[PDB]
């Protein structure tokens, strides 16, 4: 059951590269693609994410995409950059200028067939393709505009495969341009229709965590991406390793999404750690459980107590008592039962994996489908309309052939998404 | 790639081009003969400085530039000056009769005789670009060539290079150093004709630059050379992101996204600091907080106007030298509490920041002290429309009596071109009023 990974644009390729660094280390693959590994749990499901090449090398099933060559050069210059298959670098030259319209309609359209050709080659070698995972931001032009263009075309050619994304939401606290709310809103409209699951990675939350919890005065994208790579490693655990669950992307979708459009997840992680500085006391299973459910550990800047959990998936990594894990997980639900919808019985499922992530003896990763995610979309909707009511900065988009009407439809669809999440928060 | 071609038009544009390219050579280690010892890429390369310089097989680094004037006097000094070997002779274009301070002669009578040759030379530069990004056009508002030939060229460039980016550095007239009484006419005519063909235009008010040289450099009566050394420092700050690499470098085109909310509102206010004499910089280092603060002191603006009585639609900070984001963020936070920075209600209030580590260079024998860190702020403020108001008023005093209009009519222009141009300016001044009004 092979997954095809695609990373698009500046943010997509930077968090994409970190993800492949991190899970390669967990599976015992070095920058050359060779396995110098301790345990054999590391290789049992290694084919979900890695093609095997002659000479027992492991090559990521990864495609790197950008309309601008710069950050893909840095990836190839990067530590594990030599592990990626060079044919799977697909890039243009003109960039996207932080413009969804250029990524989606004019620049990205010129390049998208070359990417689909690379997607096809990787898929035809798959015994049974699960589907795809895309890393991208929603605030730029390439990951957002061309990424959602790729999703739409991938769906046309593979309509029975699962589409999963890790989507980084823009925040004024960590912001490149004023038009991010425009790019994000146009993208969400695409994500609502064309993904089965998207992890909402909120740059607001990543910033708040670094500043407040990790006491990092001036957080860089490097500090943000340490959080992102830890979250990506955790939420993938049950796809990559053998366990009592043996999950795949479709089963995750079936068990997490009660209504098709409500497929946007708040990820959570514990313990929260900053890069480089290690702390030497492991948590207790009781500590892991409380931190993973704490709003201060959510990667989407929403208060869970402002909504209800439709479904939750939790994964505990490290050598620990599964009895204690079970008791602590039962404890949080029984003590906080009002925050779990009563009409989905037993909507919390826990998995355990023996292999911990690098640098931690124990970790807990949280995947929540909460109606509180609507706060994220409301925040973006306010920033959109603040400019849109004066049609501010629109010429960047009408200059690529876009119409105001398209902005009105995307805003209206995202408002409907907020309404639907509100509908189930009271039931 | 991503090459930029510079076009220097008329006296002011040519002479400012001299200052700028001299400063660029010093910043990149390019000698007057065009040799650059640290460039190991002989005859080519995709380095950052290659956006502004091409390379010959003989190792010569050549400005991607064209100098055009309708008379030979000013460009002849480039042909015989310190940097003559830098330019290929075909890059330096001269006619024989200037525009005689008359937009109609720059645009029609004299200008039309040389425009095709100028576009042939520009085309030869574009054909050497693998990724041409656009043009930087330097000229005065007030000269006959800077106004009339520039607008003719901008029109022809839109035809020949679609909507390829076109940026302007425009010298706004001041009585202290102006040369003609009809400069208000030429300014309004060229602003009107060029408005649709320009994406972004940096106005430099000669009175603001003249005051800064007098106040901060203790120059009793500044010359063009004094003004241009300061102006080239500002131009260098704006183009530094295109010409240097950097982890914290932010591309000028990314600032443009923020600076231009509507096509016609494309005139950023530039403020530069520190401008300080050697005598005063001695044993006196200016911190990130001090130079940032100075960007909100109106006396340091490139255009006289009062942003304290206007509204902001964008605010960008371009740092160069020994600056780290932590100092910048600290300086901004205190400034927000202590200063009159009111944004329009439809745009976000954050400040966009770029840092290039290469510290500022000074021309030997100049007046500026060499400093460790400098900053250019680029703000979209409704206040910049005051400069339009002053010019439109001067235009109105003369035009009501039709004073001097016969010199333009005698070259084939019609009165309707004047009123059409003045109406566009009135609508521009009104555009700036409307963007500042609260939403409903
Ligand atoms: N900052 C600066 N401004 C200049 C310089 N030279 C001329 N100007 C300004 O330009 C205005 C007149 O335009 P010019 O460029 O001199 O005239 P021109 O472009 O040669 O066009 P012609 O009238 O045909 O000669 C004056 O108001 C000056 O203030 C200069 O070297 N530096
Ligand atoms: N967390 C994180 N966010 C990023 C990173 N790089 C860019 N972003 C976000 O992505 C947005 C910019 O879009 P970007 O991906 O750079 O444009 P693109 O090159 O067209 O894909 C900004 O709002 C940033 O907040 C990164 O390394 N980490
Ligand atoms: C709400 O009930 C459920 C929620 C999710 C699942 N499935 C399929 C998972 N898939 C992956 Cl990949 N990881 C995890 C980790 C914990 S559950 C889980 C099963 C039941
Ligand atoms: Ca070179
Ligand atoms: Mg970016
Ligand atoms: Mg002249």
């Amino acid at each position: 059951r092979e997954i095809v990974h695609i990373q698009a644009g500046q943010c997509g390729n930077q968090i994409g590269a970190k993800f492949w660094e991190v899970i390669s280390d967990e599976h015992g693959i070095d920058p050359t693609g060779s396995y110098h590994g301790d345990s054999d749990l590391q290789l049992e499901r290694i084919n979900v994410y890695y093609n095997e090449a002659t000479g027992n090398k492991y090559v990521p099933r990864a495609i790197l995409v950008d309309l601008e060559p710069g950050t893909m050069d840095s990836v190839r210059s990067g530590p594990f950059g030599q592990i990626f298959r060079p044919d799977n670098f697909v890039f243009g030259q003109s960039g996207a200028g932080n413009n969804w319209a250029k990524g989606h309609y004019t620049e990205g359209a010129e390049l998208v067939d070359s990417v689909l050709d690379v997607v096809r080659k990787e898929s035809e070698s798959c015994d049974c393709l699960q589907g795809f995972q895309l890393t991208h931001s929603l605030g730029g032009g390439t990951g957002s505009g061309m990424g959602t263009l790729l999703i739409s075309k991938i769906r046309e050619e593979y309509p029975d495969r699962i589409m999963n994304t890790f989507s980084v939401m823009p925040s004024p606290k960590v912001s490149d341009t004023v038009v991010e709310p425009y790019n994000a809103t146009l993208s969400v409209h695409q994500l609502v229709e064309n993904t089965d699951e998207t992890y909402c990675i909120d740059n607001e939350a990543l910033y708040d965590i670094c500043f407040r919890t990790l006491k990092l005065t001036t957080p860089t994208y490097g500090d943000l991406n340490h959080l992102v790579s830890a979250t990506m490693s955790g939420v993938t655990t049950c796809l990559r390793f053998p366990g009592q669950l043996n999950a795949d992307l479709r089963k995750l979708a079936v068990n997490m999404v009660p209504f098709p459009r409500l497929h946007f997840f708040m990820p959570g992680f514990a313990p929260l750690t900053s890069r480089g500085s290690q702390q030497y006391r492991a948590l207790t299973v009781p500590e892991l459980t409380q931190q993973m459910f704490d709003s201060k550990n959510m990667m989407a800047a929403c208060d869970p107590r402002h909504g209800r959990y439709l479904t939750v998936a939790a994964i505990f990594r490290g050598r620990m008592s599964m009895k204690e894990v079970d008791e602590q997980m039962l404890n949080v639900q029984n003590k906080n039962s009002s925050y779990f919808v009563e009409w989905i019985p037993n909507n919390v499922k826990t998995a355990v994996c023996d292999i911990p992530p690098r640098g931690l003896k124990m970790s807990a990763t949280f995947i929540g489908n909460s109606t509180a995610i609507q706060e994220l979309f409301k925040r973006i909707s306010e920033q959109f309309t603040a400019m849109f009511r004066r049609k501010a900065f629109l010429h960047w988009y009408t200059g690529e052939g876009m119409d105001e009407m398209e902005f009105t439809e995307a805003e209206s669809n995202m408002n409907d998404l907020v309404s639907e999440y509100q509908q189930y928060q009271d039931a | 790639m991503r090459e930029c071609i510079s076009i220097h038009v008329g006296q002011a544009g040519v002479q400012i081009g001299n200052a700028c390219w001299e400063l660029y050579c010093l910043e990149h280690g390019i000698q007057p003969d065009g040799q650059m010892p640290s460039d190991k890429t002989i005859g080519g390369g995709d380095d950052s400085f290659n956006t502004f310089f091409s390379e010959t097989g003989a190792g010569k680094h050549v400005p991607r530039a064209v100098f055009v004037d309708l008379e030979p006097t000013v460009i002849d000094e480039v042909r015989t000056g310190t940097y003559r070997q830098l330019f290929h002779p075909e890059q330096l274009i001269t006619g024989k009769e200037d525009a005689a301070n008359n937009y109609a002669r720059g645009h029609y009578t004299i200008g039309k005789e040389i425009i095709d040759l100028v576009l042939d030379r520009i085309r030869k530069l574009a054909d050497q670009c693998t990724g041409l990004q656009g043009f930087l056009v330097f000229h005065s508002f007030g000269g006959g060539t800077g106004s009339g030939f520039t607008s003719l060229l901008m029109e022809r460039l839109s035809v020949d290079y679609g909507k390829k980016s076109k940026l302007e550095f425009s010298i706004y007239p001041a009585p202290q150093v102006s040369t003609a009484v009809v400069e208000p006419y030429n300014s309004i005519l060229t602003t009107h004709t060029t408005l649709e063909h320009s994406d972004c235009a940096f106005m430099v008010d000669n009175e603001a630059i003249y005051d800064i040289c007098r106040r901060n450099l203790d120059i009793e009566r500044p010359t063009y050379t004094n003004l241009n050394r300061l102006i080239s420092q500002i131009v260098s700050s704006i183009t530094a992101s295109l010409r240097f690499d950097g982890a914290l470098n932010v591309d000028l085109t990314e600032f443009q996204t923020n600076l231009v909310p509507y096509p016609r509102i494309h005139f950023p206010l530039a403020t530069y600091a520190p401008v300080i004499s050697a005598e005063k910089a001695y044993h006196e280092q200016l911190s990130v907080a001090e130079i940032t603060n100075a960007c909100f002191e109106p006396a340091n603006q490139m255009v006289k106007c009062d942003p304290r009585h206007g509204k902001y639609m964008a605010c960008c900070l371009l740092y160069r030298g020994d600056v780290v984001p932590k100092d910048v963020n600290a300086a901004i936070a205190t400034i927000k509490t202590k200063r009159s920075i009111q944004f329009v209600d439809w745009c976000p209030t954050g400040f966009k920041v770029g840092i290039n580590y290469q510290p500022p260079t000074v021309v030997p024998g100049g007046d500026l002290a060499k400093v460790q860190r400098a900053v250019c702020m680029l703000s979209n403020t409704t206040a910049i429309a005051e400069a339009w108001a002053r010019l439109d008023h001067k235009f109105d005093l003369m035009y009501a009596k039709r004073a001097f209009v016969h010199w333009y009519v005698g070259e084939g222009m019609e009165e309707g071109e004047f009123s059409e141009a003045r109406e566009d300016m009135a609508a521009l001044e009104k555009d700036y009023e409307e963007v500042g009004v609260d939403s409903v």
